[PDB]
């Protein structure tokens, strides 16, 4: 089976200026390759074919070339209704297949996370679970290391992240992060914390509480 | 102009099949082969393969061999896709599509069809409302959350206070740990506003048909 690497999972640019993504085969495909943009809950979309031609209607910012096992894809002057999802494909050979895709986002200034942790509400005690939330909001870049300690001592056992994707209004992005214990074992715990790093940053954020402490 | 309109999502256990169809107007149906690709979560694109209208010849991805069966209705030209023996590993979106000028393979795609597998059974969230931390909070701003858990299947729609506020929330996307989904969502109020200008989380599941209410208190 043909394997399509692209260039990056994630790119930033800005409105204005010149992105390119690349794509690799694992062996020669001649120029049997396509390039396509996909947007949240749409389906992908032709945008470059047969490695270089711009399928029907394709603005001419967006380019191609390549031919054997490496791949360009070229926009020329990036507008805002360009930032989505780009795929190659090769269909050389059998199966057809597509790389991975890469993320065009847009470039803004850093922005340090807004931190806040979330003791389990009572509801959820009478349940017999306790989740500790945590909320890292609105910063920038996405590159973001979220550690939990209880008493001091790093957690991470029970632990689920969740990203939204890259904000259309202030280009920042979110997570969340979840510590899921029993309410047994959270009960036998006095401290918990939840401590983001990120780039804006040499110190830690730290957002913490004590259990039954108000 | 070209279009190929596909069938609305379906929801099945392990072990089920399912027929999706895919319509074509705006040309000849057997002008064009049919292809259908498989698009997983994380948004993983693969080949599951094409059928000639004309004559049926089916062309699969040795990967979904046995898996998908293709067909086709030439009276009504639409092109339908079967799959078999599903397991949660067939939960995706599958797309039909047709190649356009000449071979610009994959220039036509329909809107997709999403299909889910699991055992889980149809459960109501839990949703508990999740207030500052009792100690205290810095700044005129404050943020508030939601947690809702334990539910299938997908979807649910969180707003707070009934849609009013918008502006400061994030709902995150829902992880299935156990059959079941959870989720969160928060929403950060200006000016100090918040207890003294209530705010609740309100939940939807229309497969509990459920709508419930969590005002957000201070704790005590």
């Amino acid at each position: 089976d043909i394997v399509m690497t692209q260039s990056h999972k994630f790119m930033s640019t800005s409105v204005g200026d010149r992105v390119s993504i690349t794509c690799k085969a694992s062996q020669d495909v001649t120029s049997a390759v396509a390039w396509f943009q996909q947007k949240p809950g749409q389906s992908p979309k032709l945008l470059i074919y047969s490695a270089s031609y711009r399928y029907t209607g394709v603005p001419d910012r967006f380019t191609g070339s390549g031919s054997g096992t490496d791949f360009t894809f070229t926009i020329s002057s990036v507008q805002a209704e360009d930032l989505a999802v780009y795929y190659c494909q090769q269909h050389y050979g059998t199966p057809l297949t597509f790389g991975a895709g890469t993320k065009l986002e847009l470039k803004r200034a850093d922005a340090a996370p807004t931190v806040s942790i979330f003791p389990p509400s009572s509801e959820q005690l009478t349940s017999g679970g306790a989740s500790v939330v945590c909320f890292l909001n609105n910063f920038y870049p996405k590159d973001i290391n979220v550690k939990w300690k209880i008493d001091g001592s790093e957690r991470q056992n029970g632990v689920l992240n969740s990203w939204t994707d890259q904000d259309s209004k202030d280009s920042t992005y979110s997570m969340s992060s979840t510590l899921t214990l029993t309410k047994d074992e959270y009960e036998r715990h006095n401290s918990y914390t939840c401590e983001a790093t990120h780039k804006t940053s040499t110190s830690p954020i730290v957002k913490s509480f004590n259990r039954n402490e108000c | 102009e070209v279009q190929l309109q596909q069938s609305g999502p379906v929801l099945v256990k392990p072990g089920a099949s399912v027929k999706m169809s895919c319509k074509a107007s705006g040309y000849t149906f057997t002008d064009y082969y049919v292809n259908w690709v498989k698009q997983s979560r994380g948004k993983s694109l693969e080949w599951l393969g094409l059928i000639i209208p004309s004559n049926g010849g089916t062309t699969y991805n040795q990967k979904f061999r046995g898996k998908a069966t293709l067909t086709v209705d030439k009276s009504s030209s639409t092109a339908y896709m079967e799959l078999n023996s599903l397991t949660s590993e067939d939960s995706a979106v599958y797309y039909c599509a047709r190649r356009g000028l000449t071979g610009a393979l994959f220039a036509y795609w329909g809107q997709g069809t999403l299909v889910t597998v699991s055992a889980a059974k149809t459960t109501a969230p839990s949703v508990y409302p999740l207030a500052p931390v009792c100690g205290d909070t810095t700044g005129s701003s404050v943020t508030l959350g939601c947690l809702v858990k334990g539910y299938f299947p997908e979807p649910v729609t969180l707003t707070w206070n009934s849609g009013s506020l918008s502006s400061g929330v994030h709902t995150f996307p829902a992880l299935l740990q156990s059959d079941l989904y959870t989720l969160s969502s928060s929403v950060t109020v200006t000016s100090s506003t918040w207890p003294s200008q209530s705010i609740t989380c309100n939940v939807a599941h229309p497969a509990s048909s459920t709508k419930v209410d969590k005002k957000i208190v201070p704790r005590v």
